């Protein structure tokens, strides 16, 4: 199934709904657009506009708030977008940021309608849409240079990893006597810039990262129970041809979708080893 | 910069962008080790479990797994009542007078006196009350009066129905009973108190059932697994081999892992095997409201919408109590992305 | 020349010619050792034979006669009803089951089965096609079945009847008989016999006496004279007692011949005690056909009218066949005389 | 019961009938006269007449013939008599003796309507009346000198007894091969004439006789059976005062009423001794 020409710049990012059904996409035009995907066709359903940048990324809620897609752009702000009664608004709008936001993702949808964002600023915001709809947000000074991802750990006691241009991937805990979210370790291991991290879904005991890096290596972060450190495991012995720009994993089975710079997508799982391989 | 951007999305979908950088591109990939269930969506419609059967036979694990195939490969074949059968079944006059005699003893005098005066109700008291029993039994197989005709079979069990087994059957014979038979009679001899239930109780289901279960659970406690099992299938209690089969779980999931699997590929086959294993049994028996049951059926429906096959999943959603909410979720999510 | 010219006429009178030789004289001589019966005529009609009983009894012969007197003396008293009783009447349960225990063998396995599978037919015949017949009784006396639940006695006494004096009594009690006992059990035992006639025909006296009889001929043909009366007493044969003591009368007529008497005060003497014995024991029986008895009836007559007493012979003359011509003569004659 | 002036004649006989209601009597007179005696009275009935001399005596004959009676008398002839519709007439008359006929007897009734005579002319006669009425007797010479009684005994084979007054008694019994009846003994044992003689009916095994004599003295003849012989005993062993006339046995209880010249009746019975007493 292909949708050619959904835009005449360049994409940056296409994520599909809880249903799987549900396309959207966003790139350097500075639009976002909804499509309807079903055997071998498609169908536009809007154009979303506002963004003053090329957006960046794109992440959909859960359905139990209705129907809505959160955005970021180069611009430095963050749009939630909803389609009541048959067309989409926006209702929202997040900008404390001074920098490229890169990433924003819906929490888990037990802790409710939260959004973790991270911008080239160097920080990274909680936000959650009060009753009245304004919103007062978490800031925290997360990374040198420039936080390039963040990502939430499944639901239990709340934890998200970050990913910064100063090389070091970060996991980060909600703590009481602090009402902030605090460093709980750091973990060394790229000579370059982070591009994305990626906390898999997977219940087993055993938690699972997975950080992507401008040094043409993937790692993934493991950590057995909370007495054990995360160990690093490079997800292949030899460096990749290009650099690695993202890394998704499915929502079972734990298998990793990893996106190099050679417009080439692998696919891995773990064996009975601990080592990853061609899935 | 340029990227694929990839991502994964429900039903086992990835979304990449094309080289191009201007195209999205919406896929299926073919995760070795991970098919949809076609034995089992085919098999639930054509209700022909044959080839299922012969699969999960073919490919069985432990010892223990092989049986329960097995049981329900012939259950596959002889049908639920002709198996029930063969599973239940089992593998001088004379005397001339001569000579002489009389009535020696007061004894006898007495008990001969009464029978002759017509008076065959104190002869039996008379013949009691001295260890004449065997006569006194004699006397009353001629009358019809009941209660004397009864006095004395209470009186042959109150000396000997406890030093002879065969005695205290006869007891619970009598009296119209299997409580004893079913609470002390050697598990060895279950054949028999089966036949003891269909025998006293065979116009009042509720209470055969009721009966049959309270054996099974006795025999599966004393190491008649197999045995309790047939039991239960004729008393129709899903719920207490649901029961077994989920207590046996772990272990069964331990010698997979063990088997050179992954953690998932145990966690995988397991939750598969037993769902399959599950389901062709519950489609023989007269049979939810098991918590882990259901928890695990869950399970079972993700593993299923992953590997893109939502019809096999709405299947077992259906099965499932439109009471519970994630059941009503699930239920919500797969129709949409289905539809 | 002249004389008395005496002769002797019917009713004992004499006939002379008085001394002046122109006279008649008509007389009833006392003879001493006859004299007309008045006891007998007098309790023949005041029917109370206490005085005359008292006399004979206080009289009597030998030891036999004694018996006979006394018997008669008693059923005065007692009367013929309450003499007859007085005469024919005479002088654990619980068990608890306990600890494990098992079918050892095919036999009680086999029975068990059939049990339970409530097929208690089949239970009785495996039974008694081995020697359980202890049990296969013990099964008969729960059904209802008669058939089963006699095939078992039959199977009982085929076997014991004949080891038993009680199993051969049983036997008959239970086929309803009496035949057996009343012409092989030992004749001691009489005062039984007796209540199995009394027991099995309560409502039938035809044979009730026909078999009573049947008995009595066996007691007295085998030393139970004293006893084989008191049965034909019940049975009301007259004739059987009758016939007894007809064959007892000469012996009779001898032991009193002995003492001192003529064949005149012996054969006189004799023929009473018979006829007031026979009388007085025809008032409290159930009861003239028999010749001798006929015979011998006449007899007394004749010594009843040579006494004067034509009252008391007629009497006896009534009692007789009026088809018995000497009957019919006599008849006539007493009348003229008396008339 | 006393009947006194029957007859102003002296009176020889005297005899009641079967019933021994019906007197009779006979003397000198020449005639008979029939009584009915009943407690202590009696009324005359008749008088018969026709002996041409002193009637000697009668005997009445067995009921199932008729009334009947039987006289003979010194006139030598005997005369039967009946009472029919309510009148005695003379049928028949017997005279075949040449002298005073003295005792006439009717038979048992088993032998018929017969009838037993003894004359003083020596002769006995046997009589029976014919189906027309004649009569066609036996007539023997039974004694010398004369026959003063004879008497039948009892019936089973026909004997009589009869007394002569040569002193002789004689027993007597009926012979085919002669069509008469023959001498069977003679008993020898008085002294003087033999005045009467009775067989005793008593039907014991024994049979009893007993003569009377002008000898003064009464002799009981005894025969055990057949084979044994004619035992005489006296009455008892001193003579008596006067003439014995006459002897009756009873019909039972076999007792004798001896009748005495001194015009006394004795009256005996046997004993244990096989002797007599006053019975």
């Amino acid at each position: 199934v292909v949708i050619a020409n959904a835009h005449n710049e360049l994409i940056h990012d296409a994520v599909l709904d809880y249903y799987g059904k549900r396309l959207a996409t966003c790139s350097s035009d500075k639009t976002i657009k909804i499509f309807e995907v079903e055997g071998e066709t498609h169908k536009l359903i809007d154009t979303l506009t506002g963004h003053e940048g090329p957006v960046w990324r794109v992440d959909w809620a859960h359905p139990k708030f209705g129907t809505i897609l959160a955005s970021c752009s180069y611009d430095g702000k963050v749009l939630i977008w909803k389609e009541e009664n048959g067309r989409w608004s926006q209702i929202a709008v997040h900008a404390v940021h001074s920098a490229s936001v890169n990433s924003v993702q819906w929490a888990p949808h037990e802790y409710g309608p939260l959004l973790l964002v991270a911008s080239s600023d160097g920080k990274v915001s909680v936000v959650e849409f009060k009753e009245n709809g304004t919103t007062s947000p978490i800031i925290i000074d997360a990374h040198a240079i420039g936080v390039n991802s963040a990502s939430w750990a499944p639901a239990t006691s709340r934890k998200f990893v970050t990913g910064g241009a100063d090389n070091l991937v970060k996991i980060w805990k909600y703590n009481s006597d602090a009402q902030t979210y605090v460093l709980e370790s750091t973990l060394e291991g790229h000579s370059d810039w982070v591009r994305d991290v990626a906390w898999s879904p997977t219940v087993l005991l055993r938690s699972y990262l997975a950080s992507v890096s401008q040094d043409r290596t993937c790692i993934i972060w493991t950590q057995d129970n909370e007495q054990g450190p995360w160990k690093k495991t490079l997800l292949k012995e030899e460096k990749f041809p290009d650099v690695l720009w993202r890394a998704s994993w499915s929502l079972s089975g734990n298998v990793l979708a990893l996106s190099g710079g050679d417009n080439k997508v692998t696919l891995w799982k773990e064996n009975l080893e601990g080592k990853w391989e061609p899935a | 910069e340029p990227s694929p951007a990839a991502h994964w999305a429900f039903g086992g979908k990835l979304v990449q962008i094309t080289p191009d950088g201007k195209g999205v591109s919406i896929t299926n990939p073919k995760i070795s080790g991970l098919e949809s269930n076609t034995t089992l969506s085919e098999a639930l419609k054509t209700k022909d479990f044959k080839p299922l059967i012969n699969q999960r036979l073919v490919k069985v694990i432990d010892d223990v797994n092989e049986e329960d195939w097995n049981l329900l490969e012939k259950l596959s074949m002889d049908g639920t009542e002709e198996f029930l059968k063969e599973a239940l079944a089992f593998d001088e006059t004379n005397f001339q007078p001569e000579g002489d005699f009389s009535l020696s003893g007061n004894i006898e005098q007495t008990i001969s006196k009464n029978l002759v005066s017509g008076n065959i109700k104190s002869a039996v008291k008379n013949s009691l009350e001295n260890d004449l029993l065997m006569e006194a039994m004699v006397i009353a197989l001629d009358s019809n009066n009941e209660r004397l005709k009864e006095s004395v079979k209470n009186a042959y069990f109150a000396k000997y129905g406890s030093k002879s087994s065969l005695s205290r059957i006869l007891y619970s014979i009598s009296k119209r009973e299997v409580d004893d038979l079913v609470e002390n009679l050697d598990v060895s001899q279950w054949k028999f108190i089966s036949k003891a239930i269909q025998n006293l109780y065979p116009n009042d289901i509720a209470q055969r059932n009721e009966m049959l279960i309270k054996l099974g659970d006795r025999l599966k406690e004393n190491g008649h697994r197999q045995d309790s099992l047939t039991l239960y299938l004729a008393a129709g209690s899903l719920d207490k081999v649901a029961s077994i089969w989920l207590s046996e779980f772990p272990d069964l999931e331990d010698k997979l892992k063990k088997d050179n699997k992954t953690i998932y590929e145990a966690h995988s086959e397991c939750l598969t095997e037993f769902i399959e294993r599950f389901t062709v049994f519950s489609n023989f028996i007269n049979g939810i409201n098991n918590e882990q049951l259901i928890a695990k059926f869950l399970e079972f429906i993700n593993l299923t919408t992953s590997t893109g096959n939502f019809e096999l999943a709405t299947e077992f959603l259906n099965s499932l109590p439109s009471d519970n909410e994630e059941v009503k979720t699930e239920k919500a999510r797969v129709l949409i992305a289905s539809g």
